[PDB]
Order: structure tokens, then C-alpha cells, then sequence
């Protein structure tokens, strides 16, 4: 017998068993990983015939040096995301479907490996500081639910029918659970008992 | 409906008299700026008080119509 | 009352690629400047033409 | 004066009916209010009892003691969102 | 190739350089447009181009004459 | 505050080759498919250190 | 009536003492009678207006009936509900009371802007208790945000040394957090349409759809009754706002947040509460331990009481996230008892000590019973009633509080009863210190307490020893309202 | 007003340093050691203690159903 704890998470689509046909983990970070590769690596090309044409000029240096990546940022960034993309994918497939904390864990290694790369002259606990930092924001852009809930949002569900457009009822009392934004005035008591549990006023005192 | 043009110039005397503090002047300057500025405001305020009964109107239609369309989705 | 009547407001009917408002009141090509009748691939004809959709004013 | 309390049940009802809603909860909670009244009665006659017999307060307040503890857990406040919100049949 | 932004390194380092970029910029969409309507017989798109044309015409001549005003307004002492 | 402001600081300055270039740049998120967003948000937070 | 009559007098006074101010400001030099005597007749009229707003809610208390169940006073006014339960009576009474108080501090310890300030006072008691006696969320989050723009001024404009950086965090602090609360407060707004209290408290939400609205306003709720680890910014504040401002934001403000739990968490999330009741026990718990050995490593004098504050309130929301009747009426007499002693301490220590030696390090006071004894048997007196001596209104509080806790959890609600150690460790060793060993050799022989001084003593410990010895005057009052709270299924 | 207090030059300092303790404090790893025993350990700790119990604690009107004294007597001797 476990804990009853809260479950503070948004609505998500759910796979059913079967689905979710895994994505090739090698492949996938293989396009990452060449193609950002030849992008970063041609802009540099393209920004040294820029500092060839003009050298002297103040303002054209002045933005040029900004976009300017060291030889091993270079390296770091492309390597980064195509760790980053093979984490991502490969925990995907281990969960049976992408989850914050698998979000969480390929971003804060693969920063980890990219962090200690093109920012070597630097403490570790620095470079884990600033990876933990990072795992937090895809943490949270995973939790938060992608850019957009989706068909989760209650517009979705309000055009589904599963919305409170119906109005509330006390003699209509519906055996299995309400859907996530779906609101009633009254609840089955097995309901109750399944979330808090017998003990503390509960059925019994 | 007098009433409502009347705190409608009271917000027209409010502005007068903050606007003497902005100039620094005191509050008796020109008494009969007080009767411009809530005669300019009544005016905005008998018209504010026709734009929102306009509103209901329209809005009691609209809602009939509201009222319809969601007997049909909820059916 | 309020909480009816935001309710209504509030909802938004979906809009697929099917059912959306466009405000073309009349078919084109009635006349053209010069040239009319083109090759005659012109099949509609304005003696019969059936009615269009008119659009709907809430408000009447 | 003394209110009369609207016996009114929570299964009779409609929610929507706010007024009616309302009397069934204030009727659930008047009820409670009593038991806990008629609970400091009880304690007040074992209080009696004890003080009066001395050594033998374990016989002559037997059954009051016995109901005393018996009344105890269930002769308390509760509220009404408790049953309101919950169908014991299901 | 341009997806590197080759076309960066073909505009020269001058304020003049980047007006002639913008129109030949647009000369692209004009002749793009001149390419559709003339396929498709269509008149009304080399109306369109009719009006590229000349809306780009005097997005020149204002941009010259900011061009031509920043110029002289340094050499503005014109005290002898 | 004061790291990330100071980079930001750094970024505002009256340069037409500046601007043009973060324009073309953004032509980018037409191209790339958007499935390729969260990378390009690593990346920006990399340039950022 | 209430409201209506409560807001256009408020809003005449304060248009009566601005026109009376700036008159003369015009483009001429000024030397007028009103300025005479530090603004003294300005001072007078906000005065009377914290005396005045008191007799308007009686006027409404006469009505109150203790045998309805349901929110009587119902009114409209600006399109918003209103209205007044057992439960939001008592802390209204709290707020006005606390006005004349707050003013008579300040009578003449600033350096000047008098008019400013007491228009200031007034206008953040009047939006403090008009938060009680709204019925809907979003003016609930209204009045519970408005009152920023005031105190942020206020607090920047009369404080001490470090007045920036207190100004920066209250007014952060408790909007990057209530901002939270607000998120909550749309998403029923959204789904139900509509906010209101009663129609709300009859919705079931999904037990996930319950967990993120309680994380959202237990956010907004766990700053303004500084729970820990989100304490830091009180004990700042306190050590730098005027002391007119440090009453009001211990003894409301700080209660606005116990009254955040009563109307939004328990009725509407009654099922996600019960769930949360263990983990908001474990921060609580830790929230009074730490605080309290916090306390005892603190040197300013203004800090040191402004941590005791954490300690009772952690005690408070211990007690009302208890399930039954015992826990919620202790809870709620602990903090009208707190409103008035706390208040009490910050007179000792930022009003009295301050006013006569400006500076709040403890290691210039000791043996402070020689010259000043008034002023050490009301410290006496005061440090006993914040620990929670039998005869107080804090004892009342924090006994049934701490039974209450035990009655919904036995074994970890027990820990609540380290208050009664720990509260007197801290507060004891500053009020030993305080009156022990010879007259400090750095401080210099001065006036004892002043008549006003002792108006604002009496006038703080007098509600304090009424509500202990006999407490049912609280109680009659409470009863039928904190029976609606509570939520348990019995078969 | 007359300044009545004797305003002490190494107090001031004290009182600064107790109230900017902020700006030295640094992240080492006894830092570490503490951060972890309070923010963690022990509410880690007190939270199992917590959900264990809540709900297995029927104390209201406990009941005795086994005898406390001994009946009969078996001595050493
Ligand atoms: C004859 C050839 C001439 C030369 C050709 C190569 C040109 C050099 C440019 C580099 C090549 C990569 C970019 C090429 C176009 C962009 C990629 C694209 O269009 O998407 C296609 C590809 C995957 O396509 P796919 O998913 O298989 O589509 C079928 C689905 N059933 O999408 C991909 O994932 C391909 C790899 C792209 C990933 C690189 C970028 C990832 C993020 C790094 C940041 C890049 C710079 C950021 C700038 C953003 C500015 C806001
Ligand atoms: C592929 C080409 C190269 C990459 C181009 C990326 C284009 C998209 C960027 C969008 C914003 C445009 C920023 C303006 C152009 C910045 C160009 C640049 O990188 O300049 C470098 C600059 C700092 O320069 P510096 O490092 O001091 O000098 C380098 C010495 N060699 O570095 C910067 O200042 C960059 C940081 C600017 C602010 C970006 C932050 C955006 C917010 C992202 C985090 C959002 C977090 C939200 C939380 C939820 C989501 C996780
Ligand atoms: C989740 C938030 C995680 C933020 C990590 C911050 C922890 C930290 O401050 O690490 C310590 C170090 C600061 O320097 P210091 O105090 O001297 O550490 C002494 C170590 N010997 O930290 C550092 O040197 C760099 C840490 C900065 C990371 C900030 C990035 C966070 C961005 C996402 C926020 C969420
Ligand atoms: C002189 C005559 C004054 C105007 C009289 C009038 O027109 O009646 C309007 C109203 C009377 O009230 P009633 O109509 O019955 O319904 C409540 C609507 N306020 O009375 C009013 O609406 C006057 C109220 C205006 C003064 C209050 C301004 C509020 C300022 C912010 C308060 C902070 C709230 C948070
Ligand atoms: C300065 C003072 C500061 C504050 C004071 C601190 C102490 C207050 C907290 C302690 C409260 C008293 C101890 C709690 C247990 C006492 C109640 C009890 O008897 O528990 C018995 C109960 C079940 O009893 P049982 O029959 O044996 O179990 C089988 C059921 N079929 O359940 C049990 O079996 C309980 C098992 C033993 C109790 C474990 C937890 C004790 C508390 C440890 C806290 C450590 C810090
Ligand atoms: C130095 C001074 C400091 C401040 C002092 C406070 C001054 C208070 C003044 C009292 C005035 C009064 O009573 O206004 C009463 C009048 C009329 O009310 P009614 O007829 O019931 O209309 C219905 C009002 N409901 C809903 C309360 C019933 O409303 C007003 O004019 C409103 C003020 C104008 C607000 C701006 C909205 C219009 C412009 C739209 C562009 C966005
Ligand atoms: C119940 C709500 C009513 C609404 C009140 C609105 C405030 C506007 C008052 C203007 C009067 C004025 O500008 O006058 C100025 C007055 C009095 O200044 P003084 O000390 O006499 O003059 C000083 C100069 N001398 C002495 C040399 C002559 O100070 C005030 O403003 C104080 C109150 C407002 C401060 C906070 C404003 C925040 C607004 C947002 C709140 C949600
Ligand atoms: C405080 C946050 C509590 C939620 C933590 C949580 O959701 O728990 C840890 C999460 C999710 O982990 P997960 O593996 O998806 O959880 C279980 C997965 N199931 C269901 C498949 C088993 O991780 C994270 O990094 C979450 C990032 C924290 C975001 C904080 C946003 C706060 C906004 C508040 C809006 C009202
Ligand atoms: C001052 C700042 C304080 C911050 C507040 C911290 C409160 C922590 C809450 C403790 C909850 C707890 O203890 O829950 C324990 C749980 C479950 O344990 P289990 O292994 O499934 O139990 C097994 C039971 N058997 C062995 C008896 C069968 O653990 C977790 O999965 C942690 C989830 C919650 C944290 C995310």
C-alpha cells in the first residue's frame, strides 16, 4: 500500500498500450548533430570572408566579433544538441512517451557534455550549476505542456464536449471519473476514498 | 437619470480640481472653470449612460440567439 | 445570470476548413471589359442564378 | 426567537435550487450542533456519578461511561461539504 | 549555399550599398510576379507589378534623400 | 540580472549590418521544421554564456 | 450601507485633507496656520477617520446575528458582491482598531509630510478590510494586491537606512508570488464562469485540476504568511518601514493570508486539502523550529520580533489546516491575539528604544529597569503574552491550535508543541537582557515611557487579557462560521 | 534629538557584518553539508513520518480489550 500524494500535472494525450512506435535515437541526432555542424561551420566561413573585406572599420568588427564563435564552441554546440537529441529521443522511448523528468535529464547531461567542452577554464561545479540550471527550464517548457496544450486545453475539450457548457447536476452522479476541466456537484464516495484514503475523517475517524 | 449625469459632473469637477494641483494654483482659481469642466463631462456623461443602453439592447439580442445555438449543441 | 450569460459569450464555435465566413456577396464576371464571352467556359449563367448566403446580423 | 430547523436532506434537493441548497446545508449542520449539546449532557450526568460515588464510581457509572466513550467519535462537528460533495451509495 | 547567408558577403560596406541591395531585393518579387501573370494570362498580376514598380521608385528617392540630408548635415560648418 | 542585462546592453547599437543579419537569421524558423525549436532554444541559451 | 458608507467617507476625508493641504502651494512662498505645530490640525482629521471607520462597522455589528449561517450585510456596490460571515466580522474589527493605533504611533517621529502619511495609514486600513468582506476571488485578488502601491511608498518614503531595499522586496516579493494566486483565480474563472464564493464552494474539480489551483494559491498564500523558505523578506521590512507601517503589516497584513485558506483553499479544494494537510504540517513544523532558532543569532532589535511573528503564524496555519473545530477557533484567536500583541513589541522595540536612541543593535541596551520601569513591566508583561502565558489571548490560540493539531495527525501534529519551549527562548533571553545587570554604560539617562506611549500599551494589552479569560466572546462568534469549514465523511 | 546614545565605532561594525552576511557566504561544500541536512534530510525525514501515520492513528475514545495486571504467580523459589 502506497501514499496518496497530489498529482499537480496537465492533462496529456495518452498512448494506449501498443502505440507510440519508438523514433530511430541514432538518426535522429545524426540530422541534428551534421546538419547544425555545416551551419555553424559555413557561417564561420561566410563571417572570416566578411573580416576580409573589412578590417579597419570599427562598427563593421563591432558585430562581427558578436557572432564570432570560439574553435570550440564550434565544436561544443553541435556536439551538445546532437547529444541533446539523441537523450531525448532514447529517454522518449524508455518512458513509452516524453516526460519532464526525461526532458530534464537529456538537457542537463547533454549541456554537461556541451558545457565542458567550449567552457573547459571553468570550476566543474560551475559547469553543473549552469547544466542543472538548464535541465530546469526544459523541466518546466515539458511540464508546462510544450508551447501549447493543445487538444488538452480547455477549448479543446469545451468543442468535445467535455467541457462545463452542461451545467452541474446532483442526480446525475457519474461512475467513473470526470475528465481533467469537467467540474460536478457531487462525487462517488469510492472516489473520494481512492484519492484520500481511509483514516484522518475519512469513512472512519 | 439625472442622478447618474450628476456623479458623471462630479468626476468633472474632480479632474478641475486635480488639475490645479498639476498647475500649482489655488483650489478657488477661476471658480468658473469647475462649471466648464463638469458641463464638458455630463456631456460625455449623457452620452456614456446612451452608449451602454445601446449596449443592452443589442446585448439581449444577441443572447437570444446565443441561447438557441447552445439547445442545438447541447442536444 | 453573469455566470450564464459569460458563459455564452465566452464559447467559440470551431472553424474547420468546412464551415467560416467569407464575404463574397455576388459571383464575378458578369461583364468584363472587353471580350466577354471567351471561349464560353463561362457554364454560369446570372438569368438563373440561385441565391447566395446572405450573412446572419446577430443584432436583427 | 428559537428557530426551527429546516430538516431538509441533501437527496431530496437540486444543487441549482441555491435556496434549497443552502437549507440543506444549514439543516446538516443543526443536527451536528445538537449531538455535541446532547453529548455535554451526557458527560455532565458521568460527572455526577463520579463525584457521588466515590469508590464505587466504577459500578454505579458504568453504562454512562460505556456510552460516553461510545458517543465520543461520531458526536462532533463535521460540516456538511463532507456529505454534500460525496455519494455514499456509490 | 545561401543558407550559410552567402548573400551578406555580396553587399559592400557602405550605407549607399545597402539601398541598392533593397532594390535588387524587390526586383526579385516584381520579376516573380511579371513570371505567374504572364503564364497564367492573367492581367491583373502585371497590375500588381505595374504598381511594384513604381511603389519601389519612391521608396528610393526618400531613402536618397535621408541618405543625401545625413551627408550634408556633417558637412554643415559653412561658416567662411 | 546583472549577467544577462549586460549581455543584453551589449546587443542594442546602431549597426544596419547587425540588424540585416538577425533578420536573414530569422528566415531560418520558416525553413526548419518545428520539431527543431527546443535546439535552437539551447543554442541561443549557450551564446548566451 | 457598510461598504457604500465605508469607501465614499474614506474617499471624502481623503479629498478634504488633500484640498486643505495644497492650497497654498500656488507660486508664492507659504507660511500658513496649517503648518503650525507639525501639520497638527492634518494630523487631527486623519485621526478622527480611524475612530469614525470603527463606528461605522458597529453600526452594521449591532445587525450581525450569530444564529444564521450564511454571509449577512449582502450588498452591491461597484457591480461586486459584498457581504460579512462570523469569521470576517472579528478581523474586520482588528483592521479599523489598528488604525487609530497605527497614526497615534507616528504622531511626532517623522520629519515631516505628516498629511502624506496619515492619508497613507487610512487608505491601507481601508483596502485591508475591505478584503474581507468581498465574495469573489478576483476582488478578493484586487484588494489583496492594492495595497502594494501604498506600503511600497510608504515604506521607501519614511523608512530607515535600508528603506531601498525593504521597498524592493516588499513590493517583489508579494506580487511575483500573488501573481500566482492570480493564475489560479483565471482558470476558475475559465472553467465555471464565474468566481464567486458560493458558487464556486458547490464545484468538484479533478483531483489533478484540484492539485495545480491549490499549488497556485498556496504560492500567493505562503509568502504573506511568511512560510519557510520563503520568509525573507519580512524580517527586512520590519527592520526598515516607520513603525506605523511595521503595525499594520504584523498585525493585518499577515492575517489576510490565514484568511486566504478560509475562503479559497478549504471549501472549493476541500479534497485537495486533505491531501496537502501532511505536507503543509511538515513545512510549518519546520517553518517553527527554524524560525525560532533563528531568532536566537539575530542583533537588531527590530529583527528579533519581527522573526517571533513567523513563529506564531506558522503556529496559525498549523492549527486551521487541522480538520476540526478545535484547530480552525484556536487558529483564528491566535491571530487576533497576535494582532494585538505583536504590534505591542514593535512599540517597545522600534517605537519607545528607537524614538529616544535611534539604534536597533542589542548590545547597547541592558539593566533597562533602573531608569525606564514603566517600560520594563510592560516588556515583562508583553514577553509573556507572546509565549503563550495562560492568562493571555496567545495561550487560548496556541493551546487549541496545537490540540487541534494533534487531533488531525497524533504523531507529527505532537511537534507543534515545541511553541511553547521555543517561543520562550528567544523572547525571554532578549527581555532578560533587556531589564538585567547594571544600566548600560552606553545609553544615557532619559525620559521613561510617555503618556501617549502608555495609551498605545494599555490600549494593546487590554484586548489581549479579555480574550484570554474569557475567549467566548471570539468563540460565540465564530462557531456557526468555522463549522462550514470543515470537510469529513463519517459511516 | 541629543543623540543620548554613546555610538560605538567597533559595534557598528559588528552590527554591519551580522546584517550582510549575504555577501561573504559562498557555496563550498560545508555549505553543502548544512543546506542538505536542513532543507532536505529532515523534511525528507518528517515526511515519511507524515504520510506513514495519516490515517492508522484511531486515538478518539481508544478502548482497552487486554488486561494490564497478572493473574496468577510463579515463583523462583
Ligand atoms: C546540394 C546540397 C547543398 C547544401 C545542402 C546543405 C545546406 C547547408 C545548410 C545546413 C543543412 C541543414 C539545414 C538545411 C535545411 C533545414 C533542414 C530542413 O529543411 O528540414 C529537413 C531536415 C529533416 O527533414 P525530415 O524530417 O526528414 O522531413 C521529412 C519528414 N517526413 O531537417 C533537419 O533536421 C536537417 C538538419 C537541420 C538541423 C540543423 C539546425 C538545428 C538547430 C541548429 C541551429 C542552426 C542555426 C540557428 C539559427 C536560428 C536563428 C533564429
Ligand atoms: C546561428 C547564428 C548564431 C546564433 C544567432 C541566434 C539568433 C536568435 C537569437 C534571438 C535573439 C537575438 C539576439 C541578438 C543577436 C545575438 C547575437 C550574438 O550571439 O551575439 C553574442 C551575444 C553576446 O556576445 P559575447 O558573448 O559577449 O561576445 C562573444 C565574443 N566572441 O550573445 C547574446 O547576447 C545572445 C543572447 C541574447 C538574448 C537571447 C535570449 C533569448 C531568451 C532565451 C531564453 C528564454 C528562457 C525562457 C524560459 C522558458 C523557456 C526555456
Ligand atoms: C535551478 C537553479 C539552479 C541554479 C544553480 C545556482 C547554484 C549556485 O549558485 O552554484 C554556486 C555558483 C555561485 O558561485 P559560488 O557561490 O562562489 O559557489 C562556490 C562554489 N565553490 O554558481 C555558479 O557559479 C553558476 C550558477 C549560475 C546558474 C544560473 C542559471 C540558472 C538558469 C535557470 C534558472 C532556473
Ligand atoms: C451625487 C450623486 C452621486 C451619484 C449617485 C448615483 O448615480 O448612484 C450610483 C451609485 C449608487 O449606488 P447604486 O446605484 O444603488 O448601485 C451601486 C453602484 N455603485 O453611487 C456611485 O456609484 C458612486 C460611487 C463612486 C465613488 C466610489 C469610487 C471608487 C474609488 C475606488 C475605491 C477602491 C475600490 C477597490
Ligand atoms: C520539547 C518537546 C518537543 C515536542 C515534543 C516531541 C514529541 C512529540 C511527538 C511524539 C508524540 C508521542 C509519540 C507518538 C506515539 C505515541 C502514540 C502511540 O501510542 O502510537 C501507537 C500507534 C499504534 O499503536 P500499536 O497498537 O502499537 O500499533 C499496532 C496497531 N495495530 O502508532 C505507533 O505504533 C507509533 C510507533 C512509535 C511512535 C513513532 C513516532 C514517535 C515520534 C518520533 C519523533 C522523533 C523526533
Ligand atoms: C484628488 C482626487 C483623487 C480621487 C478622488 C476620487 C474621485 C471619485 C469621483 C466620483 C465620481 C462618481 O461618483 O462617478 C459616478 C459616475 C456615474 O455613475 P452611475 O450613474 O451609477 O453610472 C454607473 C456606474 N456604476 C457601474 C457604478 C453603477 O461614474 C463615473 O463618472 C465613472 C468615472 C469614470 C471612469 C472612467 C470610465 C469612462 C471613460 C472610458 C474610457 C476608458
Ligand atoms: C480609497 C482609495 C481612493 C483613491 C486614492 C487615489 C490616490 C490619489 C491621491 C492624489 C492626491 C495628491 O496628489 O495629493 C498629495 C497627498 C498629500 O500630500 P501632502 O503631504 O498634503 O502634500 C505634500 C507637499 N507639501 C506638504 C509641501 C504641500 O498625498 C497623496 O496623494 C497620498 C495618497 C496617494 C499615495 C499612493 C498612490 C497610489 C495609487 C494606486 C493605489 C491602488
Ligand atoms: C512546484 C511545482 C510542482 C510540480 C512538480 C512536478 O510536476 O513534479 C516534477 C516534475 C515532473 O516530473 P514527471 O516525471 O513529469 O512527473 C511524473 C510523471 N508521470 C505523471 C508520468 C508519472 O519535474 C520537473 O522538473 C517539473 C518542473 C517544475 C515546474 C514548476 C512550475 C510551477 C508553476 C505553478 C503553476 C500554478
Ligand atoms: C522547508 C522546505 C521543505 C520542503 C517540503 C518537503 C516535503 C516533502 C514531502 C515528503 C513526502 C514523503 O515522504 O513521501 C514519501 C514518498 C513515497 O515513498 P515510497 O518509497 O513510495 O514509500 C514506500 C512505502 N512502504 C515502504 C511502506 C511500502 O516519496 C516520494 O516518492 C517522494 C514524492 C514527494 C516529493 C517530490
Amino acid at each position: 500500500e502506497q501514499f496518496h500524494l497530489p498529482q499537480p500535472f496537465w492533462p496529456t494525450t495518452k498512448t494506449k498500450e501498443g502505440e507510440y512506435v519508438p523514433k530511430d535515437s541514432i538518426r535522429e541526432a545524426s540530422k541534428v548533430f551534421i546538419g547544425s555542424g555545416v551551419l555553424l561551420g559555413g557561417m564561420h566561413f561566410r563571417r572570416l570572408m566578411q573580416y576580409k573585406k573589412g578590417s579597419a572599420r570599427p562598427g563593421l568588427a563591432k558585430y562581427l566579433n558578436l557572432f564570432s564563435l570560439s574553435k570550440s564552441q564550434l565544436i561544443g554546440f553541435p556536439v551538445a544538441l546532437g547529444a541533446f537529441s539523441f537523450l531525448s529521443h532514447s529517454f522518449a522511448n524508455l518512458q513509452e512517451g516524453q516526460t519532464a523528468t526525461g526532458e530534464f535529464a537529456a538537457s542537463s547531461i547533454a549541456s554537461l557534455i556541451g558545457l565542458s567542452i567550449f567552457r573547459t577554464k571553468k570550476p566543474l561545479s560551475s559547469n553543473v550549476a549552469i547544466a542543472v540550471g538548464m535541465g530546469s527550464l526544459f523541466g518546466f517548457l515539458t511540464w508546462a505542456g510544450n508551447f501549447n496544450l493543445g487538444d488538452n486545453s480547455y477549448r479543446a475539450a469545451l468543442e468535445a464536449g467535455n467541457g462545463n457548457e452542461g451545467g452541474f447536476d446532483n442526480k446525475v452522479i457519474k461512475t467513473e471519473r470526470q475528465g481533467f476541466w469537467e467540474g460536478v456537484y457531487r462525487r462517488p464516495l469510492s472516489q473520494t476514498v481512492e484519492d484520500l484514503g481511509e483514516g484522518r475523517g475519512i469513512i472512519t475517524q | 437619470m439625472i442622478a447618474s449625469l450628476a456623479g458623471w459632473g462630479l468626476f468633472g469637477v474632480t479632474v478641475r480640481a486635480y488639475q490645479q494641483g498639476i498647475r500649482k494654483v489655488p483650489f478657488s482659481y477661476y471658480p468658473l472653470g469647475y462649471v466648464y469642466s463638469a458641463l464638458g463631462w455630463v456631456a460625455f456623461g449623457y452620452g456614456f449612460n446612451l452608449w451602454t443602453e445601446r449596449n443592452d439592447k443589442l446585448l439581449e439580442k444577441r443572447v437570444e440567439k446565443l441561447k438557441e445555438s447552445r439547445n442545438l449543441r447541447l442536444s | 445570470s453573469t455566470a450564464d450569460l459569460y458563459g455564452l459569450i465566452s464559447f467559440t464555435p470551431k472553424r474547420d476548413i468546412h464551415h467560416y465566413v467569407i464575404r463574397v456577396d455576388e459571383v464575378p464576371g458578369k461583364h468584363f471589359p472587353t471580350n466577354t464571352t471567351g471561349n464560353f467556359g463561362n457554364t454560369v449563367d446570372f438569368e438563373n442564378l440561385e441565391p447566395r448566403r446572405k450573412p446572419i446580423n446577430p443584432y436583427l | 426567537d428559537h428557530v426551527r430547523s429546516p430538516n431538509v436532506s441533501f437527496d431530496d434537493i437540486d444543487y441549482n435550487n441555491s435556496q434549497d441548497l443552502h437549507n440543506a446545508q444549514e439543516s446538516l449542520l443543526r443536527e451536528q450542533w445538537i449531538r455535541v449539546s446532547a453529548l455535554k449532557v451526557c458527560r455532565k450526568a458521568l460527572e455526577s456519578c463520579y463525584k457521588t460515588s466515590g469508590p464505587n464510581h466504577y459500578e454505579d457509572c458504568r453504562e454512562i461511561a460505556e456510552k460516553y466513550l461510545n458517543m465520543l467519535p461520531d458526536h462532533r462537528i463535521q460540516g456538511f461539504l463532507g456529505y454534500q460533495k460525496n455519494d455514499p451509495s456509490k | 549555399m545561401d543558407l550559410i547567408l552567402l548573400m551578406l558577403v555580396a553587399v559592400g560596406l557602405n550605407i549607399i550599398d545597402i539601398y541598392i541591395m533593397i532594390e535588387i531585393l524587390i526586383m526579385g518579387c516584381t520579376v516573380n510576379t511579371i513570371y505567374s501573370a504572364s503564364l497564367d494570362n492573367d492581367m491583373i498580376g502585371l497590375i500588381y507589378s505595374l504598381i511594384q514598380i513604381i511603389i519601389a521608385g519612391v521608396e528610393s528617392a526618400i531613402g536618397l534623400s535621408i541618405l543625401v540630408n545625413y551627408n550634408r548635415i556633417r558637412n554643415s560648418e559653412e561658416i567662411e | 540580472s546583472t549577467f544577462i542585462s549586460s549581455k543584453l546592453n551589449k546587443l542594442v547599437f546602431l549597426n544596419i549590418g547587425f540588424i540585416l543579419e538577425i533578420i536573414v537569421l530569422s528566415w531560418l524558423l520558416i525553413v526548419f521544421k518545428v520539431s527543431l525549436l527546443k535546439y535552437i532554444l539551447l543554442l541561443i541559451i549557450f551564446i548566451i554564456l | 450601507m457598510l461598504v457604500q458608507n465605508l469607501i465614499i467617507f474614506n474617499i471624502i476625508g481623503i479629498v478634504l485633507l488633500v484640498l486643505l493641504n495644497n492650497n497654498n502651494n500656488g507660486i508664492l512662498n507659504k507660511k500658513s496656520l496649517l503648518t503650525i505645530k507639525n501639520e497638527l490640525k492634518l494630523k487631527q482629521i486623519g485621526l478622527i477617520i480611524s475612530i469614525i471607520n470603527i463606528l461605522i462597522i458597529i453600526e452594521n455589528w449591532i445587525g450581525f446575528n450569530s444564529n444564521y449561517y450564511g454571509f449577512q450585510n449582502i450588498e452591491r456596490f461597484l457591480n461586486i458582491y459584498w457581504g460579512i460571515d462570523g469569521i470576517s466580522l472579528l478581523l474586520v474589527l482588528l483592521t479599523l482598531i489598528l488604525g487609530p493605533i497605527a497614526i497615534l504611533s507616528n504622531w511626532k517621529n517623522l520629519k515631516g509630510y505628516y498629511t502624506y502619511y496619515v492619508i497613507s495609514i487610512n487608505m491601507l486600513v481601508i483596502l485591508m478590510a475591505l478584503n474581507f468582506i468581498c465574495l469573489d476571488l478576483v476582488s478578493f485578488y484586487i484588494l489583496f494586491e492594492s495595497t502594494l502601491a501604498p506600503l511600497f511608498l510608504l515604506i521607501g518614503i519614511y523608512g530607515a537606512n535600508n528603506k531601498n531595499k525593504a521597498a524592493y522586496y516588499v513590493l517583489i516579493y508579494t506580487l511575483a508570488s500573488s501573481l500566482f494566486m492570480l493564475l489560479s483565480i483565471v482558470i476558475y474563472y475559465i472553467i465555471i464562469n464565474s468566481t464567486d464564493y458560493i458558487y464556486i464552494n458547490n464545484i468538484i474539480l479533478s483531483i489533478n485540476l484540484q492539485s495545480l489551483l491549490f499549488i497556485g494559491i498556496i504560492i500567493g498564500i505562503a509568502v504573506k504568511t511568511p512560510l519557510m523558505p520563503v520568509h525573507t523578506w519580512l524580517p527586512t521590512v520590519h527592520s526598515e518601514s516607520p513603525l506605523g507601517g511595521s503595525i499594520l503589516l504584523a498585525g493585518v497584513i499577515l492575517k489576510l493570508a490565514i484568511y486566504g485558506v478560509i475562503r479559497l483553499l478549504l471549501p472549493n479544494l476541500s479534497e485537495i486539502s486533505m491531501m496537502f494537510t501532511p505536507i503543509i504540517y511538515i513545512i510549518s513544523i519546520l517553518t517553527l523550529i527554524y524560525s525560532s532558532l533563528i531568532t536566537l543569532k539575530q542583533t537588531d532589535l527590530k529583527v528579533i520580533i519581527a522573526y517571533s511573528s513567523i513563529s506564531h503564524l506558522a503556529v496559525c496555519m498549523i492549527g486551521i489546516f487541522a480538520n476540526n473545530l478545535i484547530g480552525i477557533n484556536g487558529s483564528l484567536i491566535l491571530c487576533l491575539a497576535h494582532g494585538f500583541v505583536s504590534p505591542a513589541l514593535f512599540i517597545l522595540v522600534g517605537g519607545i528604544l528607537y524614538d529616544r536612541y535611534h539604534n536597533r543593535l542589542i548590545n547597547y541596551y541592558q539593566g533597562l529597569s533602573t531608569f525606564m520601569p514603566i517600560f520594563s513591566i510592560y516588556l515583562v508583561v508583553f514577553s509573556f503574552c507572546n509565549t503563550g502565558t495562560p492568562l493571555s489571548g496567545n495561550f487560548v490560540g496556541e493551546f487549541l491550535s496545537i490540540t487541534g493539531a494533534v487531533i488531525r495527525h497524533p504523531i507529527i501534529g505532537s511537534l507543534t508543541a515545541a511553541s511553547v519551549l521555543l517561543s520562550a527562548c528567544y523572547q525571554m533571553k532578549l527581555t532578560n537582557r533587556l531589564t538585567g545587570s547594571v544600566f548600560s554604560q552606553y545609553l544615557h539617562i532619559t525620559n521613561d515611557v510617555t503618556n501617549r506611549e502608555i495609551f498605545l500599551l494599555n490600549w494593546l494589552l487590554i484586548p489581549t487579557i479579555i480574550i484570554g479569560i474569557y475567549p467566548s466572546f471570539v468563540t460565540n462568534i465564530l462557531n456557526l462560521a468555522s463549522s462550514t469549514l470543515i470537510y469529513s465523511v463519517l459511516i | 534629538g541629543p543623540h543620548l546614545l554613546r555610538e560605538d565605532a567597533s559595534f557598528q561594525r559588528y552590527g554591519q557584518l551580522r546584517d550582510n552576511l549575504a555577501t561573504y557566504w559562498k557555496f563550498n561544500r560545508k555549505a553543502a553539508r548544512n543546506v542538505f541536512i536542513f532543507l532536505v534530510a529532515v523534511p525528507a525525514g518528517l515526511g515519511y513520518l507524515a504520510y506513514n501515520y495519516e490515517g492508522k492513528t484511531p486515538f478518539v475514545g481508544k478502548r482497552r480489550t487486554e488486561p494490564i495486571f497478572e493473574q496468577d504467580y510463579v515463583p523462583r523459589k
